[PDB]
RNA sequence: GGGAUAACUGGCUUGUGGCGGCCAAGCGUUCAUAGCGACGUCGCUUUUUGGAUGUCGGCUCUUCCUAUCAUACCGAAGCAGAAUUCGGUAAGCGUUGGAUUGUUCACCCACUAAUAGGGAACGUGGACCGUCGUGAGACAGGUUAGUCCCUACUGAUGAACUCGUCGCAAUGGUAAUUCAGCUUAGUACGAGAGGAACCGCUGAUUCAGAUAAUUGGUUUUUGCGGUUGUCCGACCGGGCAGUGCCGCGAAGCUACCAUCUGCUGGAUAAUGGCUGAACGCCUCUAAGUCAGAAUCCAUGCCAG
RNA sequence: GGGAAGUCGGCUCCGUAACUUGGUACGGACAGGGGAAUCUG
């Protein structure tokens, strides 16, 4: 028999993930991401908006 | 045995890990990945079978399957992740203010000896003005991570269990630009994720769980922690439709859960995911659910699924009574209800 | 899985006459039971059963047995045999002997015909006291412990069982003094020449040993040589002399059509008719073969060709045997395919014409099978299936009967009685019935899968035949080279041979020609075929008849009854069982006198032995079951009779 | 052609090699001895076995003389042990039976007494016809 | 069958690569000689067996697949001694059976050498003389297997006659009509180009003739030598019509188009009807349409008919081109040979004995027509739509659309889903596709339909109203 | 009775015989003739009609080699199709019996995809002497010869680095196999008999990992019911038959006796090419370069 | 106890009558039992 990881079987199953199972999984997560929004929509050092400091072994100590 | 699977190890942890998200692109939109839930036991389905080319086409096939009750999520927390020569690595976390009671338990061990102190200093910081920190935590995310994740928990106050603790665990989020995945978890801040938001019917999915663990009668046999792939979703269930369990060709409305409950885990008062076949783990164990990483190349998926009815009969024993009327019908009116009455 | 799993069971039958290397107030000769002086009692015994007079292998026998001389016997089934060797024991024995021991020993190769010497020996003995047990397979090994206490004078027995009894018991052997080894020929057939072995060493060394047989095997030969002493060998009568009432004729046939030639046969030469028919018949055809799966074809064939035919083989079925050649015995069929091994158990009364599809390998088996045909001064015919590598067989068979051998249409009127004569048949009607038979085997699936394993059944046939002798061989070359070996038979008529004459006197010329350029000639290739043609091409009564010195004359291991390869000599333990489970003494020793305890303690039952001895209580009785109150009682009387 | 049964979803197979099994057609043999499961994997110490639909190969133990000590290939029709259906029946048969079947599929006998397994039927169309119960 | 099931035959050259290479890739190769002599030897021995055994079953093979002469029917001993020299036939096989009788001596004798030897060396030396002893013969074996290649490749390239069948067999002059008129009956690849001999071997098709099939064969042609001498390519014509039964056709050219006198066309008759007398013969004056049987003298029309006054020889007319004649000389040919095997079947069966067969019985109760007594029939519900509804063509443009078309647009075999609501009948169509209840609280829903269920059930309203009027659920 | 080697092999072994003759490039005592001498060819074995095996095993299991039986891929063959045959890359994955035998092989028969061969210091579970004999022989004649430690690894733990939560992943292991049915299709191909394959679809064997709805099995829930025998004078209630016996049974554990699951990218080998020098033709190779095996390396998986 | 294996397994005497102490004809008996079950009224 074919091996399951046989070049052939590999882009047999390329195009139905390209064919046939591609457009069913693009459209059932176009309707859970929708879901998703539903749900979620239901100076720069002293606005936090200039990104500073908070509060090693790569280098020789000196 | 096999060579991929020893020597046999026990699982370093109780929970159970993703290791492998599936690979993200922005094309697609913003969506989380994994979900946990909690295993309520087996039944019995009939599904009209729709597979061309099958000896069973277009007649009566009985299927086992599993139900996990999944109470909603809650988001708590988005930690980003930024890509180093040695691998990914967290850059920074953020969390929200009003962690629940449960989601604290976490972080302790002795709950009831410890002054509930864990991040108090942490929610003064959002409300003390010190909301430029973090604003400026959110910016590092947004400028510096490829990948986001968030942190979420289950509720076990209506899972049935005797645990008051929580269970956390991180989702990514894929399909979006890290701009955009950002105000996706943050938006989610203190907010009910529900598993119909996270799957849906007719999917296939990986299943992460550690196994039963045989120890009282050469080494550990058992508690290994397994995942489990190509696993199909029968149906999301509701839990406020009091009809859980009814189908199209089965007018009766009934719960999940059967009679007498499940054994040793109780009733499915909550949301269920009704999955094909066995699972990985127990009754009452966490069950870590996950998308799955590559494009399927099967008709078992792509298959839209019909049932004709859940057995709701008890597990306690031999019984063929669904529902409470109907062993109460059957059996006619008996002497300690004429008493009673 | 059986596809020939251990071996075709019709094996060979290994014949030998060179065991002539053994060696007015007066009743004047009456040939009759009284003339030998028998016993009174048992000359009217003989008058019970029928035998007015002695058949011709009695005549010769039972003189000799008396006298006391071991006898070695070639006798065909049904003569008699039986009666020839029992009769000197009733003579011999007389009154029931008070010591213990028997003293005569009968060894049966099966179950089945041992119970025929069964039936004979009371049938033959009533009026006298002698006690007879039977030692057969299949029957329990406490009974025949119990039956040895009851001191018999007459055992028959097989001997893988004799022999187990033997070593269990320690029986002293020596108080027999008369052993028969009836068909011995089957003995050696179905492995008991070990046991055999083992048997005669424990024999006495004084003794009288005879052996009634159909044939003398070459592993049989050495056996009495070694076993019997001074052997003399007894013939019934002409055996080898085929018949001069017999007309023999042999055809000239390829491996494809051998099916169609026995429809021819049967069809036109014989003309034999089609169905059942309305003491043989009068046509009554027997056809000789040599594997079961060749008896397996041509029965099926001939089912589908419509003639009546019955069948019998080695392997064979007990029952199966007796209804088939009941068959053929009572007319009720036309045709009997019996292999070789078959032919000698089965009793063959006077027959017709004799079919051989395949030539017997040794000239001497040919002999035995027009033996069993035109006997008793009636005519006969016998037909044979000669082939092109059956043909040295057939030259031998030229030398063995001295006759003369014509090929074809060499003389105006062959003598078929006396001369061997040989041609082809009919090539009109050969190409019709071959036909039928390649029109059935492409139709029907289940002949067909008969076809398939006949041929590879030949093909090891073919390999392990006892080979022709080279002057034989030689001798082949040159009448399949000669002009007789394609022509038109004999029986056919001069009509025939005419329009044949005509014919063949130019299709002669087709078939001798030689191509001048192979297709290959018409490249390396050509160049080699024009390289074998120059390699390979064509090569440029004094003396007195009274002396003249002519080159020409004139830990050993045997087999249980388990099937497992067992040590001959094991003690396992039963008789030491047995002795402590009925608590017996010691045994007699030979010569001691029984005991009328030990008689009647194991003694025989009423007679009828069924095979059927369970005896089990009821199951408890259910009290919610229909019947409860009649299983509850019979469980209660199932505890008093226990 | 090997005599592999093809599109058959597996059960539980109830009769090993070495099983006497019954005879259910009329060529007039009575019993049949399983030597051979033909389609059955090759596994080391594992006995061959066969369910109900599977052709096995046949010794005849019991029945007329003309057909005793034959071998023949059978297909099993009726078995013990129970097994499971697609609709979820657990069912089995008060005997294993079987019928006496050319390699092709044609059976010798000409009628079949007792009931039929539901799986011999569908994978066999000749023992089909001959059935009286399909059960 | 045929002959094409005969393995292929290697030359020397590739007999002893094959053999050896044999004996060193299937066995183990390395010897110390430090080990015991005794697994020396051991090793030794078992590499020479093994040769001669691999030797034994290749010269085996050839010998056991190559048919032989003196077993096939007397029209393929004499095809296959024309056609392959049987005396050069038998000396190859010959020679390749005593060649492998050699080599088992060679091994028996060097087995008995190996086991009594006493080193290393002497091991090494003894079997390198036993494999070179078997390569030596098969190397002077070159030249047989050469042959027995070729005569194995022309074996698998030989048409399937079986003598057994009816057969219709093409005979005659070169150039006259064969290969026209097989080509015009049978599909069958045979060549027809206008010179001497284009077909050079025997040509096989088939025909069917109500419901029965006939095979034609097509044979080269013979000339006018007395048979004495012939090629090969004429003797096999003649081979075929002496030794195989057929209608033979001998196809004779009125016109001398052949190039070939008429008269002698007469006289090859007259030398091969000794071969024909037993069967029937049609001569086919082929080509009247350039030549008719009215423009010839009178003198040769009364020596044709003089053919026809022997009692087996009919004169058939007919022209390949333009298909004058061709399927009446069919249906004339395979009807007369038909009624003539009839005549010999319904012989064989009642032959001078009084009982017929078996095969007869059944094949008389086949023909018996059973007719009902009364004689009347019965009536034939067939519809009065189907008379003039028209049969379905698949080359037909207009096609009604099958299901199987239907399938290939939705998908294939295992892709389609048939819909089983489409074809079902009802009273309004929004009422398929509908999801059917059947169980409810406890109870089949089919149990419990049936028409007049509103009135039935009026029954138990009105039952229940007479049991409250009588108080008969009251409590006491 | 005296003398002599402490003992064998350790770049050993495998596929192509020996003897004599002819031919023969070179080298040489001074030159192809003092002579050594391959490849071929000739003569012998060897030609014109088609059984062999002594001590051993037998089974499981681990690991490795390839000198490949099957499964994947190619090159060639009158290779039409089907089935094959020879060769090459390939050790990823699998690898039987029966008859017969002292035992094996050969052969034969059956099954299967096939039921290849080997390696693992050839893996892990007598020895004289004495006595009597001497044409040969012995001895109820003797005595004597002659082997429980350390540690690697795995699993479960584990001190210290403040405790706990969520993670990353260096490194190590790594997994899937083989067959069938439907459609293609009674189609290409074929005189006939026969008779494929790609794409798509559905099962099954082996192997691996799980699970207990349902169906069997099992009953320190000693759960319910029936029953045998004993004693306490009797009832009650007990000792009893180291858990009496008989039915049914939950829970739990199980079952190749039940059910579920087993996933994809890149680079290559044999080979097939493109452009194109060497070499004014030509060439797949030299510089560039496309495809391609169950192979290699990773992802998926396990450990951390 | 069961399954497996191997087999070839399962499918004449009493009384009565004439004849020479022994034979001959007639009448009667032998050459079954147990266990498990189903359907039917
Ligand atoms: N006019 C005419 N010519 C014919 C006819 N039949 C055959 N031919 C001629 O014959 C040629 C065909 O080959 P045939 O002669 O039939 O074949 P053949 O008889 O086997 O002889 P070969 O030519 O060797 O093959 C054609 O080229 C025609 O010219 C016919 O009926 N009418």
């Amino acid at each position: 028999a074919k091996s399951a990881r046989a070049s052939r079987i590999k882009e047999n199953h390329q195009r139905f993930k390209k064919n046939i199972a591609g457009p069913v999984e693009a459209a059932r997560l176009e309707r859970l991401s929708a879901k998703l929004m539903a749900i979620a929509q239901a100076s720069g050092v002293k606005s936090g908006k200039s990104i500073g400091r908070k509060d090693s072994s790569i280098v020789f100590p000196m | 045995g096999s060579l991929a699977f020893l020597p046999r190890k026990r699982a370093a942890r109780h929970r159970g890990r993703v290791k492998s998200f599936p690979k993200d692109d922005p094309k697609k939109p913003v969506h989380l990945t994994a979900a946990m839930g909690y295993k309520a036991g087996m039944t019995t389905i009939v599904r009209d079978l729709d597979r061309p080319g099958a000896k069973a086409h277009k007649k009566e096939v009985v299927e086992a399957v599993t139900i996990i009750d999944c109470p909603p999520m809650v988001v708590v927390g988005l930690v980003g992740y930024i890509e180093t020569p040695r691998g990914l690595r967290s850059l920074t976390t953020v969390w929200a203010e009003h962690l629940s009671d449960e989601v604290k338990r976490r972080f302790y061990k002795n709950w009831y000896k410890s002054k509930k102190k864990a991040f108090t200093k942490y929610a003064k910081k959002y409300a003390e003005n010190n909301g430029a920190s973090i604003t400026r935590e959110l910016e590092r995310i947004k400028k510096y991570c490829t990948v986001v994740r968030v942190l979420a928990h289950t509720q076990i106050r209506k899972t049935p269990l005797k645990q008051k603790k929580a269970h956390l665990m991180e989702i990514q989020i894929n399909g979006g630009s890290v701009a955009d995945k950002v105000e996706f978890g943050r938006s989610l801040f203190e907010k009910p994720v529900t598993i119909d938001t996270i799957f849906e019917k007719d999917e296939m999915i990986d299943v992460i769980a550690v196994t039963k663990g045989h120890g009282f009668v050469a080494g550990q046999m058992g508690y290994h922690h397994r995942t489990s792939v190509n696993h199909k979703i029968y149906r999301i269930g509701k839990g406020d439709d009091e009809a859980n369990a009814s189908t199209e060709t089965d007018l009766t409305k009934k719960k999940i859960t059967p009679m007498g409950g499940f054994v040793r885990y109780g009733e499915v008062n909550n949301d269920y995911v009704m999955i094909k076949g066995s699972v990985p783990g127990v009754k009452k164990r966490i069950m870590t659910l996950r998308k799955s990483l590559f494009t399927h190349t099967s008709r078992k998926a792509l298959e839209k699924v019909e049932l004709k009815w859940i057995d709701t009969s008890s597990e306690f024993g031999h019984g063929a009574f669904q529902t409470a009327a109907e062993k109460k019908q059957f059996m006619g009116t008996l002497k300690k209800d004429l008493q009673t009455s | 899985m059986p596809k020939r799993a251990v071996s075709p069971a019709p094996s060979e039958n290994e014949v030998d006459i060179a065991g002539s290397l053994f060696a007015g107030k007066t009743v004047k000769k009456g040939g009759g039971f009284q003339a030998m002086g028998l016993d009174a009692n048992l000359l009217r015994a003989i008058a019970r059963k029928g035998f007015s007079v002695p058949t011709p292998i009695q005549r010769k026998t039972i003189p000799l047995i008396l006298e006391r001389r071991d006898v070695v016997g070639m006798a065909r089934t049904g003569s008699g045999k039986t009666a020839a060797f029992v009769i000197p024991m009733i003579e011999r024995l007389k009154a029931h002997s008070a010591r213990f021991g028997a003293r005569a020993l009968v060894l049966s190769p099966s179950r089945e015909l041992a119970l025929q010497t069964l039936k004979v020996v009371k049938e033959l003995g009533k009026g006298t006291d002698l006690k007879t047990v039977l030692l057969v397979g299949g029957d329990s090994l406490e009974e025949q412990f119990g039956l040895m206490a009851t001191n018999p004078d007459i055992i028959i027995a097989t001997p893988g069982r004799f022999l187990h009894l033997k070593v269990e018991m320690s029986l002293d052997l020596s108080s027999i003094k008369y052993v028969v080894f009836d068909e011995a020929d089957r003995l050696f057939e179905m492995g008991f020449a070990a046991q055999l072995t083992e048997i005669l060493h424990a024999l006495p060394p004084s003794r009288q040993t005879l052996l009634f047989s159909a044939t003398l095997p070459s592993s049989l030969v050495e056996f009495t040589r070694a076993g019997l002493q001074d052997p003399v060998l007894v013939r019934l009568d002409a055996e080898t002399k085929v018949s001069p009432d017999l007309e023999s004729a042999f055809f000239s046939v390829k491996s494809g059509e051998k099916e169609g030639a026995l429809l021819h046969i049967l069809y036109d030469i014989i003309k034999m008719p089609l169905g059942d028919p309305p003491k043989p018949t009068e046509h009554s055809t027997i056809i000789f073969t040599a594997t079961k799966h060749h008896v397996e074809y041509i029965s099926n064939l001939l089912r589908l060709a419509g003639f009546s035919v019955s069948y019998v083989y080695g392997s064979l079925d007990q029952t199966a045997r007796k209804i088939q050649v009941d068959n053929f015995r009572r007319g009720r069929t036309n045709i009997l395919v019996v292999t070789d091994v078959a032919a000698r158990g089965i009793d063959i009364p006077v027959l017709a014409n004799v079919i051989n599809y395949d030539f017997p390998p040794q000239p001497k088996i040919f002999v035995h099978r027009v033996g069993r045909t035109a006997r008793a001064g009636q005519r006969g015919w016998a037909y044979a299936l000669v082939r092109e590598s059956d043909l040295p067989y057939l030259l031998d068979l030229q030398l063995f009967l001295g006759r003369r051998l014509v090929l074809g249409r060499e003389e105006k009127d062959p003598s078929f009685a006396r001369d061997i004569v040989v041609g082809s048949l009919k090539r009109v009607e050969l190409e019709n019935n071959v036909e039928w038979v390649n029109k059935v085997l492409h139709e029907n699936e289940d002949i067909g899968a008969l076809k398939r394993v006949t041929a590879k059944a030949e093909k090891l046939y073919m390999k392990t035949r006892n080979p022709a002798s080279s002057q034989s061989a030689k001798r082949a070359r040159e009448v399949i080279v000669s002009k007789g070996w394609g022509q038109l038979h004999a029986i056919f008529g001069e009509e025939a041979a005419n329009e044949e004459q005509v014919r063949d006197n130019l299709l002669s010329k087709i078939t001798g020609y030689k191509p001048q350029e192979t297709i290959f000639e018409i490249n390396k290739a050509a160049e080699a075929v024009r390289s074998f043609r120059q390699r390979i091409g064509p090569r440029k009564s004094f003396a007195d008849p009274e002396v003249y010195m002519s080159y020409t004359p004139r830990v050993k291991m045997i087999r249980g009854e388990s099937g497992v390869k067992i040590a001959a000599s094991f003690k396992s333990g039963r008789f030491e069982k047995w002795r402590q489970q009925h608590r017996l003494g010691r045994l007699p020793q030979v010569g001691e006198m029984e005991k009328a305890n030990l008689v009647r303690n194991f003694s025989l039952p009423s007679g009828p032995r069924f095979k059927h001895k369970q005896m089990k209580a009821p199951k408890e009785a259910d009290k919610w079951r229909d019947d409860y109150e009649v299983r509850k009682k019979r469980v209660a009387e199932a505890k008093e009779k226990r | 052609k090997r005599g592999a049964p093809g599109g058959k979803l597996k059960m539980t197979l109830g009769l090993p090699v070495g099983a006497i099994m019954n005879c259910a057609d009329n060529s007039g043999a009575r019993n049949l001895y399983i030597i051979a499961v033909k389609g059955a994997g090759a596994r080391l110490n594992r006995l061959p076995a066969g369910g109900v639909g599977d052709m096995v190969m046949a010794t005849v133990k019991k029945g007329k003389p003309e057909l005793r000590k034959k071998v023949h290939p059978a297909v099993i029709v009726r078995q013990a042990k129970p097994w499971k259906r697609f609709d979820g029946v657990f069912l089995y048969f008060e005997d294993n039976a079987g019928v006496i079947v050319n390699p092709k599929g044609e059976m010798k006998g000409s009628a079949i007494t007792g009931p039929v397994g539901k799986e011999a039927a569908e994978l066999w169309p000749r023992i089909a016809s001959n059935a009286g119960v399909v059960m | 069958t045929g002959w094409k099931d005969i393995p292929p035959v290697p030359t020397a050259q590739e007999f002893i690569d094959i053999v050896l290479s044999r004996t060193q890739r299937r066995l183990p190769t390395q010897i110390r000689p430090g080990f015991k002599i005794s697994r020396i030897r051991a090793f030794y021995t078992r590499k020479v067996k093994f040769t001669q055994e691999t030797c034994s079953e290749k010269f085996g093979a050839i010998i056991s697949s190559f048919p032989v002469l003196s077993d096939q029917h007397p029209f393929h001993r004499d095809l296959m001694n024309i056609l392959y020299d049987a005396d050069h036939f038998k000396v190859a096989l010959g020679q390749i059976s005593t060649a492998k009788n050699l080599i088992e001596t060679i091994s028996r004798d060097y087995v008995r050498l190996l086991k009594y030897a006493q080193s290393l060396y002497q091991c090494k030396q003894l079997k390198r003389a036993a494999l070179g002893r078997m390569a030596t013969l098969i190397k002077r074996l070159k030249d047989p297997l050469i042959y027995l290649d070729q005569v194995r490749q022309h074996l698998a390239r030989l048409p399937d006659i079986n003598p057994t069948t009816r057969t219709l067999l093409v005979a005659g002059f070169p150039n006259v009509g064969k290969s026209s008129f097989v080509r015009s009956v049978t599909r069958a690849d045979t060549p027809v180009e206008p010179y001497a001999f284009t077909t050079k071997s025997l040509f096989v098709g088939h025909l069917d003739y109500k419901y029965l099939r006939y095979q034609v064969i097509d044979t080269p042609g013979i000339l006018d030598h007395p048979l004495e001498e012939m090629n090969t390519i004429e003797m096999q014509s003649v081979t075929a019509l002496a030794h195989l039964r057929a209608a033979v056709l001998y196809f004779m050219d009125i016109s001398e188009q052949c190039g070939f006198s008429l008269k002698a066309q007469i006289n090859l008759f007259k030398s091969i009807k000794p071969l024909f007398a037993n069967k029937m013969v049609f001569i086919v004056l082929n080509k009247m349409d350039i030549k008719k049987f009215e423009e010839l003298d009178p003198e040769m029309q009364q020596e044709i008919n003089d053919l026809t006054k022997s009692g087996e020889v009919e004169i058939l007319r007919a022209s390949c081109a333009t298909q004058e004649g061709v399927q009446e000389v069919k249906n004339h040919v395979c009807e007369r040979l038909l009624v003539e095997r009839v005549s010999q079947k319904l012989k064989a069966g009642t032959h001078s004995n009084g009982n017929i067969g078996t095969r007869l019985q059944e094949v008389m109760a086949r023909i018996h027509v059973a007719t009902p007594m009364d004689g009347t029939t019965r009536e034939t519900f067939i519809p009065e739509a189907v008379k003039n509804l028209k049969k379905y063509d698949k080359n037909d443009p207009n096609r009604r659309v099958l299901a199987r078309d239907i399938e290939e647009a939705n998908g294939g075999a295992g892709v389609f889903n048939v819909d089983l609501r489409k074809d079902w009948i009802l009273e309004n169509p929004e009422w398929k596709y509908d999801k059917i209840p059947e169980i409810f609280d406890g109870k089949n829903v089919y149990d419990y339909i049936d028409p007049d269920i509103d009135a039935k059930l009026q029954a138990l309203e009105e039952e229940e109203e007479r049991l409250e009027k009588e108080g008969f659920y009251d409590e006491d």
